[PDB]
């Protein structure tokens, strides 16, 4: 097997959600699905779902294009309010496992309301007062250090509750934040916003309380280009710091495009991806709504394969990712008809590589994977997975695991695609159709007769059959193994009434009594043998029959004027043995009829065949 | 062909027609040649599992191959477009029966859009007069011969509900975006609602509104924009509270 | 090179019966290929299409339209 412990797991919660849909069950989630498996490695990872389900957990218009849910200015709000959500309720738990050392110690005791934490963090992380502080403290801490982590924490109420204890020496502010806290969007109104952005710009643009500074534009929106450094060190605070200073519709601005093509394009992967921590970076794409860069990145750190793929396909199954029309793209790139701020990813080949390294020795997972392309077709016009699964059965050979094995008896017990579409005639002809353009006809048959394709069944099994004919039917032979199927094609094909046409079909049955012909010929049955080919009414023994018989010759099968050379010289060896053993005269002149037929027709060898069937008749008189 | 096979997976009816079956019933009887027409339909849609009534079998042999895969996209998208490709030929023929196996074949691998475009052709082909757009405009007089139009355009539309249906339903808890950019869960279920987005069949239209509303989507028929969905809340207003409310 | 030229009897409404021809020969063209053409197969059957309509037995055209249609797209 070539899955890894995390990718089988994953391979399993692909199968139920497969399994749900060719049920035609409830959708189920399958980003819950996904953080299923999560939960069994380091946190690393659950962290990262639950990055994934609060970012696309957004009200969505179902049955909606997945690029204009993606352009929507109602949409890519609400993603900055999920993203600000989670960097807030991180940073939360952030602060937990800095004053307890565990977070199930936190839990025993019992979470303490974020201003108690918040105060209970700032001990630690200043235990001595900074010199430049403003506005003195509020139950021994200063009153801008915790309205700053009580945001950064996301209660703003606890935040509130600090302004209501230091009215007196915070001035105006109190008017001012308690209209942030009321306006929805985490917004001022222009008037009162301009109010507090000039007075901050007057004379506090370098104030010695950080703290002060870092909550005034947080507020406001305002030195979007001053990233705070001083409070604001770790990566996620920077996100955070920005997202809260966001705008939408022109000097001292920032917009979520500037920003998302801003971090990248000037401070790429290089940038943040130099203490070689990769989720940083993915963490910098998602929360700022640039799924498809995150996924493609992501997708290369050979560890990440399998998490990169599925958060994928969440996107996918969401109406969420963004896919490029044609397939001979890179994996990432920008549409030239669209904004360059939007980057499309290649999802069939996101699939197309994630396959290839499992698809050789593990089939049956590859499928579950193949039918999220049940929705695409190419150039040609083939349905994308029922392609995907031509060429891995072409490839592995896994003819009765995918395709369903077509017992000798008439059973057709179901392969593994017949789960997920019950139209298998295609593929199965397909796949038929490589195997015979590739002289594996002994296999194409058993594929077409699987297809319940009696055209093509027995056209090859009149080219398996004629070489055989007059070879001698040995255990194990060539000949045993092709007459015993063509046998077992026969029957099946009686007992269900089933023929192809009579041209193809008359031929098949014909080589049948023929093969009989040869096996009672080359056992020594003179007499039984005779009798068949009597009955074929195929060589004349009668003078009479000659005229009608050599018309018939001209319209029967090249896979039988092949063999009449064999079989005049067998009937003429009949005629000629039963001699040494009136009668006489009758078996003569049969002799002379299989020559006059003979002379007549242009066959194979009739240069030395001709000849012996003339002696042999000699001998007779 | 394998008989018993055919036998086994019969009715009674038909098991027991077939048991008492004689030729001259065969040659001059009608529910002879109606027992024919059943047998060979049940081995045509085998092999699968008049170039009306041909293409209609070879649409089912490709689908069931489509089925029998281990999911190539080369493989699986070239059958299953080809059985949507060969199916709309005969739109206009194929029966309440072989439509709601096909859709529901097509719906097991995926393929919900096609499903889609296929009910809706069929709709369109049934009635190329619109004698159902008529028919509703008219109030749908009782013993009036549209209904069966109408009728016929309603066993297509609710197959496009099942489809839709599943398709949520297949894809519930899936993430639209995965590392930025959207997923294949996504992209279904945006191309599937394009080719709803995408028609001009007016009845169904009219079919989808409703649908929307028994589903509770305020979500999306609030965001049409159009005056259509605005007319035709005008007429069923004075009529029922929700249509008001709306 | 019938169905162009139009010369007697092959005129009039009696190449109704010149396109069942053409659908019965295509037929069983693709049917023999499926069980085992070009541009210019496509663009006479609907170049026959043409004729069908030019004609518009009100069902039995009807139903050869969408016996044609069927073998365009078989050949395309």
């Amino acid at each position: 097997s070539s899955l890894d412990n995390i990718e089988m797991a994953y391979a399993r919660q692909i199968y139920i959600y497969n399994e749900k849909i060719v049920n035609g069950h409830l959708q189920p989630n399958l980003v819950d699905l996904c953080a299923s498996v999560a939960e069994l490695d380091d946190k690393s990872i659950s962290d990262m779902w639950t990055m994934v389900k609060q970012m696309t957990d957004v009200l969505l218009t179902p049955a909606t294009d997945a690029l204009k849910n993606r352009s929507s200015v109602e949409v890519r709000m609400e993603f900055v309010r999920q993203a600000l959500a989670y960097l807030e309720q991180s940073y939360k738990n952030y602060t937990l496992v800095t004053v307890f050392g565990n977070l199930h110690q936190a839990q025993l005791g019992g979470v303490p309301g974020t201003y108690q934490l918040v105060r209970s963090f700032l001990n630690i992380k200043l235990p001595a007062p900074l010199p430049g502080l403003q506005d003195g403290e509020v139950e021994g801490h200063p009153v801008w250090a915790l309205i700053y982590y009580c945001m950064r924490c996301g209660d703003l109420l606890a935040a509130s509750q600090v302004v209501n204890r230091a009215q007196h020496q915070l001035g105006e502010f109190k008017t001012w934040f308690q209209e942030y806290m009321n306006s929805k969007d985490r917004r001022l109104s222009p008037a009162t916003e301009n109010k507090l952005r000039l007075h901050y710009r007057r004379a506090l643009r370098n104030n010695t309380d950080p703290y002060k500074r870092a909550v005034y534009c947080i507020i406001g929106r305002c030195d979007v280009t001053d990233n705070q450094s001083e409070v604001a060190d770790k990566t996620e605070d920077y996100l955070w710091l920005k997202l809260n200073q966001v705008c939408f519709d022109p000097q001292d601005r920032l917009t979520l495009s500037q920003f998302q093509k801003q971090l990248l394009e000037d401070y790429g992967e290089s940038h943040f991806t130099v203490n070689q921590q990769p989720f940083l970076y993915f963490q910098v794409l998602f929360l700022t709504a640039q799924f498809e860069a995150a996924v493609a990145f992501l997708f290369r750190m050979e560890r990440l394969r399998c998490h990169a793929v599925h958060v994928a396909l969440v996107l996918f199954e969401l109406k969420l990712l963004l896919k490029s029309s044609g397939q001979s793209a890179q994996l990432l790139s920008h549409e030239p008809g669209d904004p360059p701020c939007l980057r499309r990813l290649n999802f069939v080949r996101l699939l197309m590589l994630y396959t290839r390294k499992f698809e050789s020795t593990d089939p049956r997972e590859a499928l579950q994977y193949f039918y999220f392309l049940r929705d695409e077709k190419d150039s040609q016009g083939e349905n994308m997975f029922l392609r995907c699964v031509s060429e891995l059965v072409i490839e592995s050979r896994e003819f009765d695991m995918i395709l369903g094995k077509l017992e000798n008896d008439g059973s057709r017990k179901p392969g593994v695609i017949d789960k997920f579409t019950s139209d298998t005639k295609p593929i199965i002809n397909k796949v038929a159709s490589v195997a015979e353009n590739k002289g594996l006809f002994e296999e194409a048959a058993k594929l077409y007769d699987l297809a319940k394709n009696a055209d093509k069944v027995l056209e090859l099994m009149n080219k398996l059959l004629s070489p055989v004919v007059p070879q001698i039917s040995a255990p194990q032979s060539n000949k045993e193994r092709l007459k015993n199927m063509a046998l077992s094609i026969a029957e099946r094909y009686r007992a269900q009434g089933i023929s192809a046409n009579k041209f193809v079909d008359s031929t098949f049955y014909l080589l049948l009594d023929l093969i009989t012909f040869f096996d009672e010929y080359h056992s020594g049955h003179i007499d039984r043998a005779f009798d068949i080919i009597e009955r074929l009414k195929l060589v004349p023994l009668n003078q009479e029959s000659v005229e009608e018989r050599v018309a018939a010759f001209r319209n029967f099968s090249d896979e039988i004027r092949h063999n009449l050379s064999e079989v005049l010289l067998a009937t003429m060896n009949i005629l000629f043995t039963q001699f040494k053993r009136d009668r006489d005269s009758q078996l003569r002149s049969q002799a002379r009829t299989l020559i006059t037929f003979a002379g007549m027709i242009p066959y194979r060898t009739s240069g030395d065949t001709n000849a012996r069937l003339v002696q042999m008749e000699v001998l007779m008189n | 062909e394998r008989v018993s096979d055919i036998y086994a997976r019969l009715d009674a009816v038909s098991q027991q027609q077939l048991k008492d079956l004689t030729y001259e019933q065969l040659f001059s009887q009608t529910p002879g040649k109606e027992l024919a027409k059943v047998l060979v339909k049940a081995i045509v849609n085998r092999n699968i599992a008049a170039p009306d009534d041909v293409v209609t079998f070879k649409a089912q042999e490709q689908l069931q191959r489509a089925s029998e895969q281990a999911h190539n996209a080369p493989v699986l998208r070239a059958l299953l477009a080809e059985s949507l490709r060969l199916f709309e030929q005969v739109a206009g023929s194929l029966t309440p029966a072989n439509l709601t196996t096909a859709v529901e074949q097509m719906i097991s691998l995926k393929y919900y859009a096609g499903a889609i475009q296929l009910c809706l052709t069929v709709a369109q082909q049934k009635d190329r007069g619109n004698t159902a757009l008529s028919w509703v405009n008219d109030g749908k007089p009782a013993n009036d011969s549209r209904k069966k139009a109408f009728d016929e355009r309603k066993i297509c539309y609710n197959l496009i509900h099942q489809v839709l249906d599943k398709l949520e339903s297949d894809f519930a808890g899936e993430p639209e975006l995965v590392d930025g950019r959207p997923t294949l869960a996504a992209t279904k279920r945006m191309e599937a609602y394009n080719v709803v987005n995408d028609s001009s069949d007016e009845v169904f239209h009219f079919d989808m509104y409703e649908w929307y509303i028994e589903k509770g989507w305020t979500d999306r028929i609030l965001s049409i924009d159009s005056p259509h969905v605005i007319t035709y809340l005008q007429r069923l207003a004075e009529t029922d509270f929700r249509h008001a409310e709306l | 090179n019938v169905l162009d030229t139009q010369e007697a009897p092959f005129t009039g409404r009696r190449r109704k019966l010149v396109v069942q021809w053409i659908a019965m020969a295509v037929d069983m063209w693709v049917r023999e290929v499926e069980r085992r053409m070009g541009s210019w197969v496509s663009e006479l059957l609907g170049r026959a299409d043409q004729v069908l309509t030019q004609i518009a037995d009100a069902e039995e055209i009807a139903s050869l339209r969408r016996t044609v249609k069927g073998l365009k797209r078989s050949v395309d």
